[PDB]
Order: C-alpha cells, then structure tokens, then sequence
C-alpha cells in the first residue's frame, strides 16, 4: 500500500501524547 | 554472506539517504529505529548531505501543499523525514545546531494547511510533534528562535479549529511558549496580542463544555494559570475567565486528576487579589 | 499627614534594610508584599547594600546552626531574608545576576541540619524553596551551576530521612535536574550515581506504601520515567524497580490522580522492551 | 514573641505546593 493505516495513525497519537503529558 | 552489526546498518541506511534511488526504503527503516538508537540525531547531523537530503524530503511536497493535492504516500514518506528531524529536534548534542539552522521553518506551512483529509491531518499532527518535542526540552533558546517566527498566529488558529489531538498539541506548544518569561512578556506586552489568545482560550472553554477532554482542558487550565502571573494580563481574566471554570462544569470531570483542581484553583485565587 | 503611594513605602522599606536598627521590621515588611510587588527584585538587586545585607542576615546564624542552637525568633528573622532571596531567584530579570553571584550556595548548611525542631525545619523547608523556585523556571544555566555544587547529595540525603514535605521539595529539586539533559547524563555517566539515586527511589517507594502520600509519589515517578530515558538506568530498573510499582498497591490511591497513572504505566512499558 | 506561629508553618507548605506541583 504504502499510505497510512490504522497502526501509524495510533503511534503518532501515542507519540503526541507523551510528548504533551 | 555478512551479517553487519546494528550499528554498520543503521551507517548503512543513513548513507542511502543520500540517493533518490534508495532514501524512500532508508527513511522507512530509521524512522522505525527512532526509538531504539539513542545516538540517532547526531549520526544523521554529521553525516555529509544527510540533512539537506531530509530537507528536500520536506520541500519536495511544497507544491502538493496548496493547492492541496497531497497523497497517502506522499505524507507517508515525508512524515518518515519528519520523525527523522523531531529525533535530531530533541537530541542535546544536535537540538542547537538544529535551531541554528531555522529547520522548523520549513515546517511551516505544513501549519496553515486546513484540508480536514487524512494525508493532511497526518502531516499536520507530525510536524506538530517535531515543535512539541523541541518546546518540550525547557532550553531558553528553542522559546526565543520560535518568538522570531508566526508560531503564534499558527498554534492559535489550531487551537480554534483543528482536530482534538491538534488543538492538544498547539495549546501545549503555546503552554511552553507562556512558561518562558520572555514569552509571557512577549504576550502580554501589547493588549491586542494578549487579547487574541484570550478570546481563543475563552472559546475553547466553551467548546470543553460539550467535547469533555482531560488533556485539552489541563492545558487550557495551565495557559491561563500562567497568564495570571503577568499583571495586565492578571487583571483582564478577571472579567473575561469563561463561567464554565468558575461553576461545577468541569467537577465531575476534574475529581479523576487532582494536578489540574490545584491548577484551577490556583488561578482563581490569583484573580481575587 | 502625607499618603505615601506604594512604590516609595517599597523602596523606604527597602532603605531600611540597611541599618540594623531597622531591618528586622524592613524584611518582615517586605516579605508580606512578595507576591503584591512584582518588580520587588529588581527592586532589592539595584539598591546599594541591599542584597549584602540579606547575605548578612543569612551568615549571622551560621554560628547557630552547628552545634543546633537556633531559636524560632532567629530562623523567623533569617526565612523573611530567604523570602526575598527567592523572589530574586525567580525573576527574569535578577536570576542570572543571582547565579552568577552564587548565592545559592550559602543556604547549603541549612540543607545539612538534621535537627526535627521547628526553628530548623521552617529554615530547611524555606531554604528548599528557594532552590525549588530557581530550577522552576526551567533554564540550563540554573543546572549547570548547581552540578557544580553538591546539591545531589543533599537532597538524596532529605529524600531518605527528611520530613513528608521536605522529601517532596528535595525530590521535584532532583525531578529538575534529571529532566535537564546535562543533568541526566551527569547521575547515569557513573554506576555508582545512578545506583544512590535507585536505592534512595526504591526505599521512598516502601515507605509510601506504609504512609500514602500522592503529591511525593507522583515526584518519584516522574524520577523514575526520566531515568528510563538513560540506556543504561532503564535495563537497571528492570531488574530494581519496586514491586509496589508494578501491582495494585498504589492503584487504590491513584484513581484520584490520572496525570500519575499516565506516567507510572508508560514507564513499565518501557521497561518491557 | 516573633517565633513561628501555626499560620506561618502552614503558608510556608501553600508556597511550596505552589512551586511542586
């Protein structure tokens, strides 16, 4: 494929959230 | 057959960033190893023409951006570079040289896309990250190169009208931003300036009254917390502090996380004087 | 009568720190409108003799701190001069001044005292303030002159056997400086560092599970998640990391806190590889 | 008297409160 599924688009949030908190 | 060391791949990988024939499979496979090489960010800041091949990675979708033509796999891969610049972003031995450079600005106008479609979202919410964990590292110096840049403007508009997660992440960057003295002072030195991130702060608290979010509201809280040690500012909140933060609408949810009750009532008690 | 307005009582006050006759009154004056005066810094820094006489009033109760002989009407006196020293560390536009002085340096044998006594501990959680207040404002320059100095020590010293609050203060001094990027090198270069800072963690933990105290917990997980970002502390603490930290021994108490939970769990998942 | 009275103690721990958390 090589677009954007469902596991990258859950560890940039996780990413995102330990960046803020 | 030979079976490099972890460390002779990774050398392996970043020297095919160089090449446009091998850089989109390099940039795949590092940016899975962010995590787990703590060395990275200096490999990829002294290795010759490795940042500038990043940066091209990112100028290369300029002209996708607007109008907004921007593919899954176009996103893909230069949300790949980007993972690359927040690892260099966050790193003590390259974050300077990394400011020296003015990199953040060539992500930018990632910033004042608005298309609501998935290629843009997830470029935005990772060009996001990249400022966030640059902000996140408490260096004086991150918060004075950004003062000479739009990033204001930029995180106040997200703020008003983006996705929850990129409302988050703006809120925190601006959060940063007041914590530094100079920013508070940058803020808060003209009326209409402090006035604009007031009415944006105040219009999310209004937003928090139907979308209960935890994590928006601890920095809405803390935004407005910190803006109450600037006296101008100190006084205006006095009058335009949303009801919904004086009353027991946000109660029940803030009785789950006891940071964010002493935070609201500090601030309250900060406008009583 | 004359109505003297505001600034020029601050600054008759101020005036009057210089005479011995007066000062004791001065600083009790003074010390009241710490948080009223916001410029109140600048203020004492730029007055000719004024910070000398705070230093004064610091050094005259060395005598009395060993042996312990101090009274309550000394450490009364010697916490209003802290008191204003700390609203000196905390502004913008005193904080390098006072560093480059070194004037944290003299509130150090007041970390040394061990006596329970009232007029010691109002000195030693006075003085901690005033360390805590100088690294809140998130600046390298503030780390890197006290890791030339043997803050560490001191508050792993009253982290073990200090009183509740003071463990709290000593433990968000040391929170500090693992969140600095010098600072987390600094206590993970040496084994024998990072094993102090472990055992003193591991035995705050045990006591937390004898007398809950949530605001120390949370300090002492967030030293903890800090380390994990040191390769070497994070394979450590999977070996040392309390069992009080992995099991439900803590979960009653943290349902009312969720920033604590956030960090407690992504820290073991850390240690899970 | 000019000792330490129980209001001074119990400032002293809100100003440290503040500074913690």
């Amino acid at each position: 494929e090589g677009g954007i599924d469902s596991g990258m688009m859950l560890q940039l949030e996780k990413n995102l959230v330990d960046i803020v908190d | 057959g030979p079976h490099m060391l972890e460390r002779e791949k990774i050398y392996q990988w970043i020297n095919e960033l160089s090449s446009p024939e091998t850089r989109e499979n390099a940039l795949l496979e590092l940016s899975k190893k962010r995590e787990s090489v703590p060395d990275l960010a200096p490999m990829l800041w002294h290795s010759f023409g490795t940042i500038a091949a990043l940066l091209q990675e990112i100028v290369n979708i300029y002209p996708s951006i607007n109008p907004p033509t921007l593919t899954a796999h176009q996103s893909n891969r230069v949300c790949n570079a980007l993972a690359l610049l927040q690892c260099v972003a966050s790193h003590p031995e390259t974050r300077s040289a990394f400011l020296a450079a003015h990199i953040p600005l060539f992500l930018y106008p990632f910033l004042h896309t608005v298309s609501k479609t998935r290629p843009f979202e997830y470029l935005r919410l990772t060009s996001l990250g990249v400022i966030g964990a640059l902000v996140k590292t408490d260096e004086q110096e991150v918060i004075n190169f950004l003062l000479t840049t739009e990033i204001i403007p930029l995180c106040l508009r997200i703020m008003e009208s983006g996705s929850e997660l990129s409302k988050t992440v703006a809120t925190f960057i601006l959060q940063k931003i007041l914590l530094d003295d100079t920013g508070l002072a940058y803020i808060c030195q003209t009326y209409e300036r402090f006035s604009h991130v007031a009415m944006i702060l105040g219009k999310m608290v209004l937003q928090l009254s139907k979308e209960p979010s935890a994590r928006l509201l601890k920095h809405v809280v803390r935004c407005y917390l910190r803006l109450s040690d600037n006296p101008r500012a100190r006084e205006a909140l006095r009058q335009c502090l949303p009801d919904q933060l004086k009353d027991t609408t946000f109660a029940q949810v803030l009785k789950d996380d006891t940071t964010t009750k002493r935070w609201l009532a500090q601030l309250v008690k900060n406008l009583q004087e």
